[PDB]
């Protein structure tokens, strides 16, 4: 269990993925040019789970650029770590997907997709023990939902044995483009419920609310929202991508937080929210409250099925422990007690940039259906009225579609609910 | 309550040599018991069948008492159940010489349809697919993978899946054999007869009185399940170790349907019918409106104790899942004005305009070009049409009116174009929403403080009870939730 | 004498593999490359401590053990490490990828890839033997490996070697050092597949251990360095008289005997003593009396249950070092006259005695002080009972929900082998019922 495969699609998918490279980069001590100038052993001891070793000392990431249109890859070419991907991997089409998930799934996004597969499937013959793919992208757009959605059941086809991994992007009107994300989120959803092994679901309704209320900003940009994305995104990987024991491995981790096939959507946390030190009982106590989550539910809404905790920079790990018991002893009723021990913790020394100490949460919370309830609503609202129906249908979908994806994401409500219950044994 | 058969199939030469004593001991037709003197374990059930069962009495205690409601309208399923080896197969499909209970079934069904032809005429649809690895394949027509769609008026259907029309006993019967050959078999050297899929021959019933002096509508659904394989007593490997794991998560889907249905105490709490295609297959067919026949086979032998025992705690669970049973029973100018407004060609309108199109033409839900054009934001046609006689507050076949569609959408110049030219603020559709309730879900404020600056009923509710204060609490929605604080 | 083989699978089998045969080479005078300049018959020997060790023509002596675990992180640190000499390169087994925590992996997808090779390279160890007693196998319950393919591996011995004896070391899971919740599934299911092929099986509770580690060792955060270390001292104690000529468990055969009545209940509970820290060498030597009443109080179990409210089946003392027979029997006469212990109905009301008179042996990083003697307890009580039920409540928990079933069931295990597995607890808690 080694190298993972990386796929970025979409605007939003290459945004948020170039941004992740840039900082992962950076803690793995590696420059634009793709070489190695760090400090310790502990940035070069699984820098393979990443990134292909070339010619040289040249570190390549082993990602794979999508989209439909070319702007946004010519600005991820023309980007601070543009330079250091794999011309190759970079695969581009003309026409674009106009936010319509049926043109990213089935016409345009269809046609390209062939082309895709051909690179995955290259960087997967190079991998001594591949662990699977991780996808980022907008579950709003066209690109990025609806080809992002049809790459993954063609990754499944080809590679049953692998972990599929996504970070989704959830639309919000605070930060909306249309008002057809809603469709677009719940098509997403439906394919992401059958396909992927483990979704982070990254919430632009929470990161506006982060912005806008704890961070204090005015008018948030994407560059802000992203901000969160990237710390986020890193602290959820350290345990993959430096020395450890504990959710080590895409298997070992999906093992761990998925006790039921469909209930694989975790709500990612962080501490400190930091805008362009804490004492380890902050960190821990920051890490449950809803105002540091990156989806927009209150977990004390709900109970916690998993939670993995990593915790980043020189500290403790006995005062880690003693403080993580002490959450799950003072607030007893939010963790399920039918799966015992289901609160997992994990250090590591090396910290993010511009942080001394920093905590990230990973929990598999039945309050996750308030995001699903939010999108279902939504979408109910427009598909009750058929508004703009036609511009999926007209793409040879069916409406049957949209009410087997309706139906599914509010079955997975209604899961969600009946563990939030199970208390009785 | 689903009713529960038992089939011991006789001992093969395997079992005989070995000359381990029976685990299996029928008593009663009613009454088996599990390990004799060990357990001695006493199960009831609805009927149970010794080794020397025929393929006639099988069916005649289960099929063929049924087939009289299926005929009165009532749905009806079989389903075959059990361990690897067990005889579900045999029991459904039977062999060259013996015909299974699918066989004996579909030869009586058109049977009692001759009997009865002076008094009822009756039509069947016939599909027979094939569940293989969490894909659905039709075995009469060779589809491809077929996907699984659901509606909460029709239910689950195949989507693909072909529908064929018999009108004999000879035609459904060739139907028949056609799927069973087309059916996933893999001959082994280990095992000759194991099934890889599981089989689900469908027949849908129409029937009306002859004189017509109300058509009565029925699914009845034979399954043959493929039973579960442990890869160490079996040491599959390859494309038939995917097929175990694939089967064996399909029966661990059914197993936790059939626990969370029976003795529930919990008929408001979720079933996981979505873990597999198998049990969204069987959704309507487990305890609903539904005659369920379970037929468990077992064998008798020692060498699969713990393999009949799980049939059986299975078995005898299922009698608890319970059912509640039913009978089932204008103008060329304004289409195009219609498109035109939709499509917002301002030049088209007003040329089919100037010709004389009726401004107020409803499409068959409803729609008026008002309608259509409010909904994709074509300012400029709204005010023309509003400008000629186009009724502000037409409402659609849904009670929608013009507003709630900009509100919706979310085009705040229409919205206050219409409300200007008297727009009901506070129209209500068949969902009980107001134009409010559509622009708060939607999260348009700029359009929900217009809307309540023009007279928006703050207290209006939709059916669920809900105003638009309680969806923004409801959806943790401050921003909306502050300004609807009063 | 009678040669046994050791096979140590998983993480937790091969590092406490690291600590155990470190521990034996200490005291028996071995180097880490083999050199033992005391043994003076350089070919091969009849010697007590050749039922462990093999000889080659170079004078070096060779653990008869294999290393196995499905990835090779671990072994690979034994392959680089100050003791890689000692061992032919074939004992150190690897495989690509682990069992990901999950028993079925370990047991069928993955383990089933590496078995054959396994026991090719068991076979070899076995034709060098003159007289084969059987296995000692150490494991983890709560690893993939250490459950799955342990199991694997214990049916395949019982058919290729089947009037050999089999005796495991068993870490039981705390929640203190787990890293998987999932740990209860495994520990079951690899006990239900296990039971028929064991013929005794000493459980070590990582709770214990690392309650001992704290308390007696003063040790902030015990690492599993720590924890082996004194696991070490426990294994040398059961084996010293398989290493060093004993009167008491001369052979595999004589632990069944001597231990296990009915061959379903064969796990005896260690007690150890003493365990105290090198900051507190200075401190007067305890006796005889002193360590052989330590074996009475619980904090000194190996695992964490109440021996004074269950009733003995079977009882040898271990003593090692500067210990007089006579000063033995005092203590063992005195016993009863503390009024603990009570006896099953058809068993007798003997504790076996078993002295070996070398010197406990402290490792180089050890936390644990050198002392003159010290005294290793089995005894085979019906209270080790809570140890399953406490498992088997765990289980419980997560089976009434199929909570990660599917894991298992997505690596062609039938939904029924949780029900089969989980009832012979059920009857194995019974048969512990009904001898009391
Ligand atoms: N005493 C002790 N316990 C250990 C050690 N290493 C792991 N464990 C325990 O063993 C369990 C984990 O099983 P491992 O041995 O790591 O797993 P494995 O056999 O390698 O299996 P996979 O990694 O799942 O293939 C947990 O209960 C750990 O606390 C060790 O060195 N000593
Ligand atoms: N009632 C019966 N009378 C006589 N022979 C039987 C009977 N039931 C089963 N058999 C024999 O048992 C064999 C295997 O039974 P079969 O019905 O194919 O098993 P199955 O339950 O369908 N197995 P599987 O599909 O793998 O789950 C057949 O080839 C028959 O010869
Ligand atoms: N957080 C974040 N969301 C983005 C970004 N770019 C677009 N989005 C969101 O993504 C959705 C639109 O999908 P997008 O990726 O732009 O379209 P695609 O290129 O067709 O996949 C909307 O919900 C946007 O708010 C970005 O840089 N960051
Ligand atoms: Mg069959
Ligand atoms: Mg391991
Ligand atoms: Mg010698």
């Amino acid at each position: 269990m080694r190298e993972i495969v990386h796929i970025q699609a979409g605007q939003c998918g290459n945004q948020i993925g170039a941004k992740f490279w840039e900082v992962i980069s950076d803690e793995h001590g590696i420059d634009p040019t793709g070489s190695y100038h760090g400090d310790s052993d502990l940035q070069l001891e699984r820098i393979n789970v990443y990134y292909n070793e070339a010619a040289g000392n040249k570190y390549v990431p082993r990602a794979i650029l999508v989209d439909l249109e070319p702007g946004t890859m010519d600005s991820v070419r023309s980007g601070p770590f543009g330079q250091i991907f794999r011309p190759d991997n970079f695969v581009f089409g003309q026409s674009g997907a106009g936010n319509n998930w049926a043109k990213g799934h089935y016409t345009e996004g269809a046609e390209l997709v062939d082309s895709v597969l051909d690179v995955v499937r290259k960087e997967s013959e190079s991998c001594d023990c591949l662990q699977g793919f991780q996808l980022t992208h907008s579950l709003g757009g066209g690109t990025g939902s609806g080809m992002g959605t049809l790459l993954i059941s063609k990754i499944r086809e080809e590679y049953p044995d692998r972990i599929m991994n996504t970070f989704s992007v959830v639309p919000s009107p605070k930060v909306s483009d249309t008002v057809v994300e809603p469709y677009n989120a719940t098509l997403s959803v439906h394919q992401l419920v059958e396909n992927t092994d483990e979704t982070y679901c990254i919430d632009n309704e929470a990161l506006y609310d982060i912005c806008f209320r704890t961070l204090k900003l005015t008018t948030p940009t994407y560059g802000d929202l992203n901000h969160l994305v990237s710390a986020t995104m890193s602290g959820v990987t350290t345990c993959l991508r430096f020395p450890g024991q504990l959710n080590a491995d895409l298997r070992k981790l999906a093992v761990n937080m998925v006790p039921f096939p469909r209930l694989h959507f975790f709500m990612p946390g962080f501490a400190p929210l930091t805008s362009r030190a804490l004492t380890v009982p902050e960190l821990t106590q920051q890490m449950f409250d809803a105002k540091n989550m990156m989806a927009a539910c209150d977990p004390r809404h709900g109970r916690y099925l998993t939670v993995a905790a990593v915790f980043r920079g020189r500290m403790s790990m006995k005062e880690v422990d003693e403080q993580m018991l002490n959450v799950q002893n003072k607030n007893s009723s939010y963790f399920v007690e039918w799966i015992p021990n289901n609160v997992k913790t994990a250090v590591c020394d090396i910290p993010p940039r511009g942080l001394k100490m920093s905590a990230t949460f990973i929990g598999n919370s039945t309050a996750i259906q308030e995001l699903f309830k939010r999108i279902s609503e939504q979408f109910t609202a427009m598909f009750r009225r058929k508004a703009f129906l036609h511009w999926y249908t007209g793409e040879g979908m069916d409406e049957m579609e949209f009410t087997e994806a309706e139906s599914n994401m509010n079955d997975l409500v209604s899961e969600y609910q009946q563990y939030q219950d199970a208390t009785a044994d | 309550h689903m009713k529960v058969v038992v089939r011991v199939r006789p001992e093969n030469t395997k079992e005989k040599a070995a000359g381990f004593h029976k685990v299996v001991h029928v008593v009663d037709k009613h009454i088996l018991v599990f390990d004799p003197k060990n357990k001695d374990l006493k199960f009831v059930f609805d009927a149970v069948f010794d080794e020397t069962s025929t393929q006639s009495e099988v069916f005649e205690h289960t099929t063929k008492p049924i087939l009289r409601s299926f005929l009165n309208g009532y749905n009806c399923t079989v389903l075959a159940y059990g361990a690897t080896g067990a005889g579900k197969t045999h029991t459904m499909l039977g062999s060259a010489d013996e015909p299974g209970v699918m066989y004996l079934t579909m030869l009586h069904l058109y049977k009692c349809m001759d009997e009865i032809k002076e008094e009822k005429i009756c039509s069947t649809a016939v599909s027979y697919l094939e569940v293989y690895n969490e894909q659905i394949r039709d075995l009469l027509v060779n589809s491809g993978p077929l996907a699984v769609r659901e509606d909460t008026q029709k239910g689950v259907v195949v989507h693909g899946l072909t529908l064929h029309q018999p009108k004999s006993s000879e035609e459904i019967l060739h139907l028949l054999d056609n799927g069973n050959k087309n059916r996933t078999q893999h001959p082994t050297d280990m095992n000759a007869t194991s099934s890889r899929s599981h089989a689900v021959f469908q027949i849908y019933l129409r029937q009306q009185d002859k004189t017509a002096s109300n058509v009565r509508i029925a699914k009845m659904s034979l399954i043959d399940l493929a039973g579960s394989e442990r890869a160490s007593t079996s040491g599959a490997k390859g494309t038939r170790f995917v097929e175990g794991t694939n089967i064996n998560r399909s029966l661990l889907a059914l197993g936790n349907v059939i626990n969370a249905l029976a003795d529930s105490k919990r008929k408001n709490q979720h079933i996981p019918y979505r873990n597999s295609k198998l049990t969204r297959l069987l959704k309507d067919s487990l305890g609903g409106n539904c005659q369920t026949i379970m037929i468990a086979a077992v064998s008798p032998s020692s060498v699969f104790y713990d393999d009949t025992y799980n049939t059986l705690k299975y078995a005898n669970r299922a009698k608890d899942i319970k059912s509640s049973l039913k009978s089932n029973v204008g103008s060329d100018l304004g289409k195009k004005l219609l498109e035109a407004a939709r499509a917002g060609q301002d030049d088209e309108v007003r040329i089919l305009m100037a010709n004389g199109a009726d401004v107020n033409a409803t499409d068959a839900s409803g729609l008026t070009p008002l309608h259509l054009a409010a909904t994709y934001g074509h300012l400029e046609i709204v005010e023309v049409l509003l400008k000629h006689g186009a009724d502000v507050n037409a409402i659609d076949i849904m009670g929608s009116t013009p507003l709630h569609l900009a509100a919706l959408i979310g085009h705040l110049e229409i919205v206050e174009v219409l409300l200007k030219h008297g727009a009901d603020v506070n129209a209500v559709d068949t969902w009980g929403d107001t134009p409010l309730h559509l622009a708060a879900i939607m999260g348009h404020l700029e359009i929900v403080e217009v809307l309540l600056k023009h007279g928006a009923d703050v207290n209006a509710q939709d059916k669920f009870g809900k105003t638009a204060f309680d969806i923004s609490i409801d959806n943790g929605n401050e921003d909306l939730a502050e300004i609807l604080q009063k | 004498m009678r040669e046994c083989i050791s096979i140590h699978v998983g993480q937790a089998g091969v590092q406490i593999g690291n600590a155990c045969w470190e521990l034996y080479c200490l005291e028996h005078g071995i180097q880490p490359d083999g050199q033992m300049p005391s043994d003076k018959t350089i070919g091969g020997g009849d010697d007590s401590f050749n039922t462990f060790f093999s000889e080659t023509g170079a004078g070096k002596h060779v653990p008869r053990a294999v290393f196995v675990d499905l990835e090779p992180t671990v072994i690979d640190e034994v392959r680089t490490g100050t003791y890689r000499q000692l061992f032919h390169p074939e004992q150190l087994i690897t495989g690509k990828e682990d069992a990901a925590n999950n028993y079925a992996r370990g047991h069928y997808t993955i383990g089933k890839e590496i078995i054959d090779l396994v026991l090719d390279r068991i076979r070899k160890l076995a034709d060098q033997c003159t007289g084969l007693q059987g296995f000692l196998v150490f494991h983890s319950f709560g690893g993939g490996t250490g459950s799955g393919f342990t199991s694997l591996l214990m049916e395949r011995l019982s058919v290729d070697y089947g009037k050999k004896s089999k005796l495991e070391f068993s870490i039981y899971p705390a929640p203190q050092v787990s890293t998987a919740v999932v740990e209860p599934y495994n520990s079951i299911l690899t006990t239900h597949t296990t039971l028929e092929h064991s013929d005794c099986a000493f459980m070590v509770d990582n709770e214990a251990i690392y309650d001992i580690c704290r308390r007696n060792l003063d040790i902030e955060r015990p690492t599993y360095t720590n924890l082996n270390r004194l696991i070490s001292q426990i294994v040398s104690s059961i084996t010293a008289s398989l290493r060093f000529d004993g009167a008491l468990n001369v052979d595999l055969t004589e632990f069944q005997t001597n231990l296990v009545p009915y061959p379903r209940i064969h796990f005896p509970l260690a007690t150890y003593a003493p365990v105290i820290s090198a900051e507190k060498a200075y401190h007067e030597q305890l006796s005889v009396a002193e360590i052989t009443n330590a074996c009475f109080e619980p904090a000194n179990q190996m695992v964490k249950c109440d021996p004074r409210h269950g009733k003995y089946m079977a009882c040898c003392l271990l003593y090692r070092g500067d210990v007089v027979p006579k000063d033995v029997n005092a203590a063992i006469a005195t016993i009863k006259t503390k009024r603990s212990i009570q006896f099953v109905d058809w068993c007798p009301t003997g504790f076996k005695v078993g002295i070996n008179y070398q010197p406990p042996t402290v490792v180089p990083g050890g936390d644990l002080a050198k002392v003159q003697r010290a005294v290793c307890m089995l005894s085979n009580t019906t209270a080790i009972a809570e140890a399953w039920a406490r498992l088997d409540h765990k289980f419980d928990l997560m089976y009434a929900k199929r909570a990660f079933v599917h894991w298992y069931v997505g690596e062609g295990m039938e939904e029924g082998e949780f029900s089969e597995a989980r009832e012979d607890m059920a009857a194995l808690e019974k048969d512990y019922e009904e001898v009391g």
